[PDB]
């Protein structure tokens, strides 16, 4: 039970940034459009 | 999947539906400002801010900073998934509730619609206990002038959580409906995020008085960059195997297996069993081993920590041992003509596989577990130690991030 990497293959292996600049851009644009939401329920209420 | 996303929003059905997303969004971090009509919110946090009720460390950022302030989204979206497991564990015991949710997927309405009405009890059960021991059992401590500690606030605040967990419910049954997605998952991986984000900057002003730095902000949070970078290649990783066929339509290509199939399953189900055992002994302030058994498993601290390695990682294994791919695999393998080099069916088709899913989700879940230790040695290293993040809530900032540009392709794949 030590398994070996051999026929083993990933049909990915340079999409590393592209793919890691995705998981960037999807949260840096999650708490941005959360906070986006307690910062506008602060105007009216003000 | 950076200029492909883009190019994924310039599709005006699959653009359309990341909005109405975003209106419950809004709706919901609103939900998640909405104080209680009889607690001072102005006197429930800080007991909840502290080593004594921070134990409530962990339904706090979950919920989305709910908890402390005892929003109507206070408990969160949690009382649906303590469900997901007793009914996770009525799945197999009872053999025809999946033949209910197989045999097309309007048999596992039913599953959904008793997990919801349960799932609207349970937290009309929860809300029923932190009223009975905490809150109330002190006096008017945590509360307003002139209400009553008795029934009539312990009334008041039934319907606070009840269309306050309803609501964070229907939340997901309305996106899930009509928008994109399942607005669940969505809905946990937000309140972490928005948990994850002022004490940043916190942090830059600090980087301004003395506090922490630039360079203990930077191991931090390239840290944050090598869990993006890894994980992903982890998710679409696996191991390919040759096959034949000899002399109906159909695929004739190689098959392979994720050495992970599902980085959310088994570790958000595993955040899970993380919770009863806490907030089972977490209401009791007098008798001292309630109170080590709450401050131990606290997996912000190196033991629960421990546990929380554990416990992550052995749920990726036996979650990647439950569900019947294997056997559906097997029978496709069967009715059309197809075969694996030297291999026999029957007993050494069993053995040949329970040599494989040995060998993957080893290296694997380990992972996973290391996945779930280090920022507490980070919170044991650096310059911020906050319930956030005890590692629990990047993984999934990773996560949803990931399976939506995971399933938006897959999406885009079949017009």
């Amino acid at each position: 039970a030590r398994a070996e990497l051999a026929r083993v293959t990933w049909p990915t292996r340079e999409q590393v940034v592209e793919g890691t600049q995705a998981i960037l851009l999807f949260t840096l644009a999650f708490m941005v459009i959360l906070g986006l939401y307690d910062t506008v329920f602060r105007f009216l209420i003000g | 999947m950076v200029k492909a996303f883009w190019s994924a929003l310039q599709i005006p059905e699959l653009r359309q539906r990341v909005l109405f997303t975003l209106l419950v969004l809004a709706a919901y971090r609103l939900g998640a400002f909405i104080p209680t009509p009889g607690v001072d919110l102005d006197k429930i946090q800080e007991f909840l801010r502290t080593a004594q009720g921070g134990v409530f460390g962990i339904i706090n950022l979950f919920s989305g900073g709910n908890f402390e302030r005892f929003s109507i989204f206070a408990l969160g979206i949690m009382p649906y998934i303590t469900a997901a497991i007793i009914m996770q564990i009525l799945v197999t015991v009872v053999p025809a509730l999946e033949k209910l949710s197989k045999e097309g997927e309007e048999g596992r309405r039913i599953i959904n619609q008793y997990t919801r009405i349960g799932g609207i009890a349970l937290g009309a059960f929860q809300g029923f206990f932190l009223a009975t021991a905490f809150l109330g059992a002190e006096g008017g401590r945590f509360l307003l002038p002139g209400w009553s500690p008795g029934p009539f606030f312990w009334f008041v605040v039934v319907v606070t959580q009840v269309a306050g967990i309803a609501l964070l419910l229907w939340m997901a049954e309305r996106i899930t409906e009509y928008g994109i997605g399942n607005g669940t998952s969505l809905i946990i991986f937000a309140g972490i995020v928005v948990e994850w984000l002022p004490q940043i900057l916190r942090t830059i002003g600090l980087i301004r008085t003395g506090e922490v730095n630039l360079v203990a902000f930077l191991f931090f949070l390239a840290f944050i960059v090598l869990a993006f970078a890894g994980m992903a290649a982890v998710q679409q990783a696996e191991r390919r195997i040759p096959v034949q066929y000899a002399r109906y339509g159909g695929q004739a290509t190689y098959i392979p297996i994720k050495l992970n199939a599902a980085g959310v399953i088994p570790i958000i189900f595993a955040a899970a069993i993380l919770q009863i055992p806490i907030f089972l002994a977490a209401p009791f302030q007098d008798n001292p081993v309630l109170q080590g058994i709450a401050n131990f498993f606290n997996p912000t601290r190196p033991s629960g920590l421990f546990i929380e390695v554990l416990l992550v990682i052995l749920f990726t294994y036996v979650y990647t041992a439950v569900q019947f791919d294997p056997k559906r695999i097997a029978e496709s393998l069967r009715e059309y003509g197809g075969f694996i080099p030297g291999i026999r069916p029957g007993e050494p088709t069993v053995k040949f596989l329970e040599h494989i899913v040995s060998r993957l989700t080893l290296w694997g879940a380990l992972f996973l577990g290391l996945v779930t230790l280090l920022p507490q040695i980070i919170q044991n290293l650096t310059g911020i130690h906050s319930i956030a993040f005890s590692g629990i809530g990047l993984l999934i900032v990773v996560g949803v991030a990931l399976d939506t540009l995971r399933q938006v392709e897959s999406q885009l794949m079949l017009r």
